[PDB]
């Protein structure tokens, strides 16, 4: 709940899996902007604005 | 039926070795070209014959159409 | 009786991987819309279509600006005339089938659109029925008004000679020989029943390649997962 | 506290039926048609449902929209072709499972044996309906023909046949309880696979040799995953080069001319997966004898248990056996290309023995070469 | 070794691990079409829309 | 453990690849089909239209009338208040180039087809029940509820005008 | 020797879901309808299928079809007004499932609960789309006002509604694929109502005190079937009485018009069943808000099990809270009212606080009640 | 050709005019609605109807 999740513990916690689920929040990103062929994102990106 | 209930053994030892050390094609041709001719000399006596009479049986049957479709002189 | 079978021509998209030729497309289309239009029918295929496989954008506007197709009613309700545009489908000849099979003394041409798909045999088989009307054999006299095709299933067909030597002056300057003709309107039809073939030819390339590496590493996945049963020494000591 | 995958109560199901289940360490390739099958259909159920959504079942528009879904929608014909030939993959897969069962004793399993034969019949079903929607000669006329075939049962026969077949011909009515039929149909089709695992599960599975596998069940998550996955990609390998370079290979031409109850196509025959039965049609001059045969063509599988005389399940050590069990195979593919072929004097006398050589082997032949090897064997 | 690095890098983290996976996706999808395209026109020299349209 | 992963890795960018070339096919085939994208926005017309006319055409599912509103009417129009109509909507917003309005053919009150250079304003007349409409688009009073409704047309290269 | 009934496999199953299954003694009327639910669900599939089979998806035949079903098909009129009746009575029931949920603290059974709140999204969908096929005026019109709802969705929402219709607007194709999700969709209802069912099979099902019935607990088939049949009795009773008195009663009569686009219906409304959340989004001014209220005013079943702080569970116990309730249900009467009226003075007003007010009293009134409820009990 | 002849009890009942557009330019612009449905479509039932034509 509210006061149970706060603990130093806790965010010990929070401060290890910070990297992993934020670059998993990255991957997602990455992975989405690929499947929907997100022009906005990929004509920045080299060698893959050609496709376009 | 889950493991734990399936059957009674005793005294057999099993060895067995990690995937990330054995190589995944251990002796691929080499060793498995001997082994799939032997297969075929295994089963080739008992599959063929049924197999290659149907295709005498298809051979026949299309000149014999073929032949009986034409016409004969009278 | 008996029936030819149409020999396996050497068609430039026979190949596993080979598309049609588009100019030639292009030209099959012309003596469609020449000779073959003013009896016979394609329904589905738009002018539409032609756009980007065999013409371009405002030469298929010109093309369907040349003809008149009928337009829904009018102001008064009056069924009216109007110039055709590439939403439009191809002007078919007379409206009814029985109309049609009247004019042609009794027998109606089938729509183009899936007839090489539908005959056994397709483009060799369309080949071999336009440039094959023969000399009727002795003792085999046929109707009045008929025509002797051997590759006919019934060896009479309905059709006054279709492609003579000479009939249509190609656009691009390709000599008006029979044979030419047949052919481009051959591949014309081709592409009219699958209009999809350089794109599936296409796919099939992909799929060729991408699964020409995906087998082997599914394979080795396999074989990784599988290595520790297929190498699993057994032993036996009993007391 | 626990794991959630042996105790949450779906997880609970799936990791009992998929990843822990103790499968026999030794199944071949054959086993792997198994879950083909269940993959041929989802492959091909979430194709069919995209036709549903350009397909209109009138009988006045149905071929005009397949035409529409071939040439307007976007890809419209990879989903078509991959409709039809993933079909015909899955009666291929069905005939090698079938094969496989027979062969590997897996027939004395029972309740998966006949929930088999059930689902085989409803699927056989489907796709005979599936085939008249396209709306072409071949679809209208193999109806006809097809449901006419039921009128030779006595009495009530020709008002069975005014009732399923909507009177009149096959018309507008007929079309769309077909679609309909068709529709619902394969999710009986998943409610029976689901049914088959659950029978077979509590059994285990037959591996090659026969013999009990309890003393070397593997799990199932790290080995057969991957080995069904090759397997379905394989299947892939075939369904994509005939989608992709040979579309119509099995299918007949005229089927792409619209159809007229005006004209009679040359030949009148079926899909290829349905030949085998109708040319035993052919084979008994009777329309009620022709009937029942065609029927029991299918009805003998469930037979085959109680017709094992063999001491041994499987067909590994029973050679003699073997020779019957491939001269079986040789007649239905000889059975199959007699349908293909219309009826004159070559092919009469030979569907005829075919179908005879048929029943033969599968109530004859068998049983009784199974008692001679037990007597070889000293037992 | 370069496959020791690889593992180190991009493949212990299973989460990096699917970091590499989309951006291998990414090239690997238009070096795919770019090859697999340009082998078809090699093959059809002429023949496609994109061969004639200088003419017209 | 690199190349045992390197190759499952392989593995899964390949089916990564398989599974967007295919769920992309599907998701396409569930759009807008090319008979509906070639047949339906589509409306080029040419200049032809000549000042104070009505040429009007079927698209989509509905006429348009091409109005070549001339200086006069223009006029009229800009002298027309905006607060006592209906459902009050400036000519500014109705129409971007004053010689050329782009409008729907259907009148809101039941349908059917207003017929030009009437209702007593001078601009359209709806007869089935009688409602005269505003000659720039608008209504400026009578059974149907509210104006007449403005397609999203575009006036690129007036010569050949698009109606979206 | 053993039972057939709890040694088959199938029968196993069904003996420890509805035959042996322990059950409260004091289950009210208020779970009969769950079963009859479960029966609306199969009496709606199955003449779902029979109109299927007479029902051409196209906007060239669809009213033309419908109407040929309700003339010309033999009982066909009775087929057609029993789907439409029985997809009204389906809801009714929902809605009292909901009510009953709500009312006894059913919402402790998390699982269950989350899968009831998916089931009745997918019954919303299911009937949302289901109204569209007879193409009538009010279906097109609605389904355009319903669809483009989703072009308030910021960025990619305009595309969707491209989608969605399959084109530029609502046509034949939105026609079609409306057809199709409507026949696949009930059979993942059915699947979901499956894993609903195994769910609270689990824990057991909750008396109206909320105490736990462990210690008197009674067999389910000698009683809670023929109680379930009284109430599918009950039900059909009322079902048909609608069906063969008042047929079009709860249906507007402008669906009975060929769906012209050229004409504006006077007021488009959807069913009695959609207009509370209809009139919700007609509540709030913002078009993105408006969804989002829309879609809330479903999705907040979800928070109610974190939402309850009494120490009872059920409500018999907790009249303050039976007030609450109460008014909650007025409340939503309200809300139906108010959508069946156009948005005119005073219903905007009265819209907009019945539309507060719901939320009000789901997310405040009820756990503030709830603390002074514990607080007036000692605890 | 179209041809006509004395219809049957095959035959719907016989429409007026050809195509609607016909209907609408032949009386005011106005469409006579179907009477098949006009009595379960308007609010009220056939008390409307009469009372509209008293
Ligand atoms: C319907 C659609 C079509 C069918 C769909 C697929 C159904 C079956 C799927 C089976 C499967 O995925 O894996 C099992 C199946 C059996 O092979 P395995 O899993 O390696 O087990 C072999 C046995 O241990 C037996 O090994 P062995 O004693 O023969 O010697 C070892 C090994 C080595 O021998 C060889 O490789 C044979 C020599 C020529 C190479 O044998 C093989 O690799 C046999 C297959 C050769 C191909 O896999 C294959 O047959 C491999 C296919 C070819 C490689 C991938 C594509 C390139
Ligand atoms: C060279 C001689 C001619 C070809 C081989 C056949 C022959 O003469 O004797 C078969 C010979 C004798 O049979 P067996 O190995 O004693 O028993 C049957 C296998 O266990 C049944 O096969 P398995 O489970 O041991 O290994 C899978 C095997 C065979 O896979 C299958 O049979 C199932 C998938 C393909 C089904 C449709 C084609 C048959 O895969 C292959 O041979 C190549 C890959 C095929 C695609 C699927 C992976 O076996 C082999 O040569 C390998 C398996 C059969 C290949 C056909
Ligand atoms: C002993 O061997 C076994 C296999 O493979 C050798 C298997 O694959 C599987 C698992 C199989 C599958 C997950 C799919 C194949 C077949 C089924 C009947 C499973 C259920 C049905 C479907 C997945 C398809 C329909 C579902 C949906 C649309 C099992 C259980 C198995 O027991
Ligand atoms: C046609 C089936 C096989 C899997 C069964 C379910 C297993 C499961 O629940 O995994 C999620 C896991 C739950 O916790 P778990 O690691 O199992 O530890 C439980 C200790 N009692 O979850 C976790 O441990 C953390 C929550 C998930 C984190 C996911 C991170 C990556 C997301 C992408
Ligand atoms: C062509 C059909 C066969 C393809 C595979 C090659 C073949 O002939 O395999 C024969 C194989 C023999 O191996 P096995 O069953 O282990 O018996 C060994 C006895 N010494 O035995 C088998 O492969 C038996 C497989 C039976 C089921 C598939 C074949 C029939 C399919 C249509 C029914
Ligand atoms: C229904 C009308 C009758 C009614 O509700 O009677 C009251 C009755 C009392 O129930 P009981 O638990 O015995 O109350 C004990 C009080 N000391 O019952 C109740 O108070 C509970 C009734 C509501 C719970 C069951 C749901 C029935 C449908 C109510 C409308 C739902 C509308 C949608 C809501 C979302
Ligand atoms: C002036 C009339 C006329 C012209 C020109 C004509 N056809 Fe036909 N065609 C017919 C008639 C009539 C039939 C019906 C004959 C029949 O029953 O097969 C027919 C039948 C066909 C058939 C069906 C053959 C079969 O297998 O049954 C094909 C294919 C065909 N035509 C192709 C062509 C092609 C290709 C051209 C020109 C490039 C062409 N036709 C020109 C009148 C014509
Ligand atoms: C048992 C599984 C099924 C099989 C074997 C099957 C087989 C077939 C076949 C062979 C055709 C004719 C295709 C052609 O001639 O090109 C067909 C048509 C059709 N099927 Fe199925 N089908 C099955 C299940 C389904 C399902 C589940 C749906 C809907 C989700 C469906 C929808 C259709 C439609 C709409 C058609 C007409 C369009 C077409 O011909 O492709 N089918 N079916
Ligand atoms: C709808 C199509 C079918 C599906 C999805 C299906 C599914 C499965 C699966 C996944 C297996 C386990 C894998 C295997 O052992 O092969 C299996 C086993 C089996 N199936 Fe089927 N099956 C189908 C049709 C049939 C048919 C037609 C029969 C025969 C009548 C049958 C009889 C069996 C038998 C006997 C087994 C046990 C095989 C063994 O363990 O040796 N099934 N089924
Ligand atoms: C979850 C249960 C179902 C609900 C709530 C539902 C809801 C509806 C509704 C409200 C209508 C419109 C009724 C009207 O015209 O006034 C309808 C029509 C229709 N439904 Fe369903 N339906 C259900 C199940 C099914 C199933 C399973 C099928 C297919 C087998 C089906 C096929 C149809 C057809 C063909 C129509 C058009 C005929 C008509 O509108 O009367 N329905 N549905
Ligand atoms: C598809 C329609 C549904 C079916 C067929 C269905 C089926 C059932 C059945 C048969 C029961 C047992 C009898 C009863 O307690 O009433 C039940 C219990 C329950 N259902 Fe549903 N249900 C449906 C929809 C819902 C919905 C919309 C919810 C709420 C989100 C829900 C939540 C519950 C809860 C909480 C219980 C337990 C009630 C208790 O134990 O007292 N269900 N369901
Ligand atoms: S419809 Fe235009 S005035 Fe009534």
């Amino acid at each position: 709940m509210l006061s149970r999740f706060l603990g130093p513990r806790y965010r010990e916690l929070a401060r290890n899996w910070i990297p992993t689920a934020s670059m998993w929040g990255a991957v997602g990103a990455v992975g989405l902007v690929w499947a929907t062929d997100w022009r906005l994102i990929l004509d920045w990106v080299p060698y893959i604005n050609g496709k376009f | 039926r889950e493991f734990g209930h399936l059957t009674r053994m005793r005294h057999v030892i099993t060895y067995s070795l990690s995937p990330f050390e054995q190589r995944a094609f251990p002796h691929y041709f080499t060793k498995g070209i001997p082994n799939v001719l032997r297969r075929t000399r295994a089963c080739i006596l008992r599959v063929a014959p049924p197999f290659v009479v149907f295709y005498l049986v298809y051979t026949w049957g299309t000149q014999e159409f073929e032949k009986s479709k034409r016409k004969n002189p009278a | 009786d008996l029936e030819l079978h149409a020999p396996s021509y050497p068609w430039s998209h026979r190949g596993l991987l080979s598309s049609l030729d588009h100019t030639s497309i292009r030209r099959g289309f012309q003596v469609y819309k020449q000779v073959c239009s003013s009896c016979h029918s394609m329904d589905y295929v738009a002018y539409r279509h032609l756009v980007g496989v065999c013409y371009t954008e405002e030469e298929a506007k010109a093309l369907a600006e040349e003809v008149e197709v009928q337009d829904g009613p009018n102001e008064d309700g009056e069924m009216f005339m109007r110039p055709g545009k590439l939403s439009d489908y191809f002007p078919k000849p007379y409206p009814n089938p029985e109309a049609a099979r009247a004019a042609n003394n009794g027998a109606l041409p089938p729509d183009l659109s899936y007839i090489v798909r539908a005959r056994h045999g397709g483009e060799d088989y369309v080949f071999s029925l336009l440039t094959g009307y023969c000399e009727p054999p002795t003792g085999v006299s046929l109707r009045e008004g008929l025509y002797f095709n051997p590759y006919f299933p019934g060896q009479a067909i309905a059709m006054a000679p279709p492609i003579y030597n000479e009939v249509l002056e190609f656009d691009d300057g390709t000599p008006a020989t029979m044979s030419q003709v047949a052919k481009d309107v051959c591949t014309f039809l081709r592409w009219a029943s699958e209009p999809e073939h350089d794109h599936r030819k296409r796919m099939g390339l992909k799929m060729l390649m991408m699964m020409g590496l995906l087998l082997p590493l599914v394979y080795a996945m396999k074989r990784h997962k599988w290595s520790v049963l297929k190498s699993r020494k057994l032993a036996y000591r009993p007391p | 506290m626990t794991n959630i995958r042996k105790s949450h109560p779906l997880m609970k199901i799936i990791n009992n039926a998929f990843i822990d289940l103790p499968a026999p360490s030794n199944i071949s390739s054959w086993w792997n048609f198994g879950s083909l099958l269940g993959i041929c259909l989802i492959l091909q159920i979430l194709t069919g449902l995209f036709l549903a959504m350009h397909y209109t079942s009138d009988t006045t528009t149905a071929f005009s929209s397949v035409t529409h879904i071939c040439r307007d929608v976007n890809y419209g014909w990879v989903i078509r072709y991959l409709h039809a030939n993933g079909a015909s993959m899955f009666f291929i897969c069905l005939f090698i499972h079938v094969g496989r069962g027979l062969y590997y004793g897996s027939y004395m399993f029972l309740e998966t044996w006949n929930i088999g034969v059930v689902l085989l019949f409803t699927v056989m079903a489907t796709a005979f309906m599936g085939y008249v929607l396209p709306w072409g000669q071949m679809s209208f006329w193999g109806a006809t023909v097809i449901t006419n075939l039921l009128s030779a049962i006595p009495y009530i026969g020709t008002d069975l046949v005014e009732w399923i077949w909507g009177g009149f011909s096959v018309d507008k009515a007929t079309l769309t309880r077909f679609f309909a039929f068709h529709f619902i149909l394969p999710f009986i089709i998943t409610a029976l696979a689901a049914v088959h695992l659950l029978f077979l599960h509590e059994t285990g599975s037959n591996n090659p040799t026969g013999i009990s596998s309890d003393m070397d069940k593997i799990p199932f998550h790290p080995y057969y995953t991957i080995k069904d996955i090759l397997g379905a990609l394989f299947m892939m390998l075939i369904l994509l080069i005939l989608v992709l370079f040979s579309p119509d290979l099995l299918g007949d031409p005229d089927n792409y001319t619209p159809a007229n109850p005006l004209n009679t196509p040359p030949h009148i025959k079926p899909e290829w997966y349905f030949l085998f039965a109708y040319a035993i049609l052919r084979s008994i001059p009777n329309k009620l004898g022709g009937v029942l045969a065609l029927v029991a063509s299918i009805l003998i599988l469930i037979l085959m248990p109680m017709l094992h005389t063999s001491k041994q399940r499987s067909m590994m050590f029973r050679p003699l056996s073997q020779c019957l069990f491939w001269m079986l195979v040789a007649d239905l593919i000889t059975l199959t290309w007699i349908g293909g072929q219309p009826v004159e004097h070559p092919f009469i006398i030979i569907g005829q023995l075919a179908s005879i050589l048929y029943f033969l082997i599968i109530l004859v032949l068998m049983p009784i070469t199974s008692i001679i090897e037990n007597n070889l064997l000293k037992w | 070794t370069l496959t020791a690095r690889l593992y180190s890098l991009l493949f212990r983290r299973t989460s990096t691990f699917a970091l590499t996976i989309a951006v291998g996706a990414l090239f690997f999808e238009r070096a795919f079409d770019q090859g697999a395209d340009a082998i078809y026109e090699h093959i059809n020299q002429g023949k496609l829309w994109k061969h004639i349209k200088h003419k017209y | 453990k690199g190349f045992s992963y390197l190759i499952t890795a392989t593995t899964t960018v390949g089916v990564a690849y398989a599974a967007k070339n295919a769920v992309s096919q599907f998701v396409s085939s569930m759009s807008a089909s090319a008979d509906v994208l070639a047949m339906s926005k589509i409306e080029i017309k040419l200049s032809d239209i000549p000042e104070g006319k009505n040429m009007a055409f079927k698209w989509r599912g509905k006429p348009l009338f091409v109005r070549h509103r001339t200086k006069k009417e223009i006029d009229q129009e800009a002298a027309v208040e905006v607060s006592q109509l209906r459902d009050p909507q400036h000519d500014l917003e109705r129409v971007k180039k004053p010689e050329w309005v782009i409008l729907i053919g259907v009148c809101t009150h039941l349908g059917c087809v207003p017929i030009a250079n009437a209702g007593d304003f001078g601009g359209y007349y709806c007869p089935c029940h009688g409602s005269h409409y505003d000659a720039s688009g608008r209504i400026r009073k009578g059974p149907a509820p509210l104006n007449l409704e403005v397609p999203t047309y575009e006036f690129t290269s007036d010569d050949l005008v698009i109606v979206g």
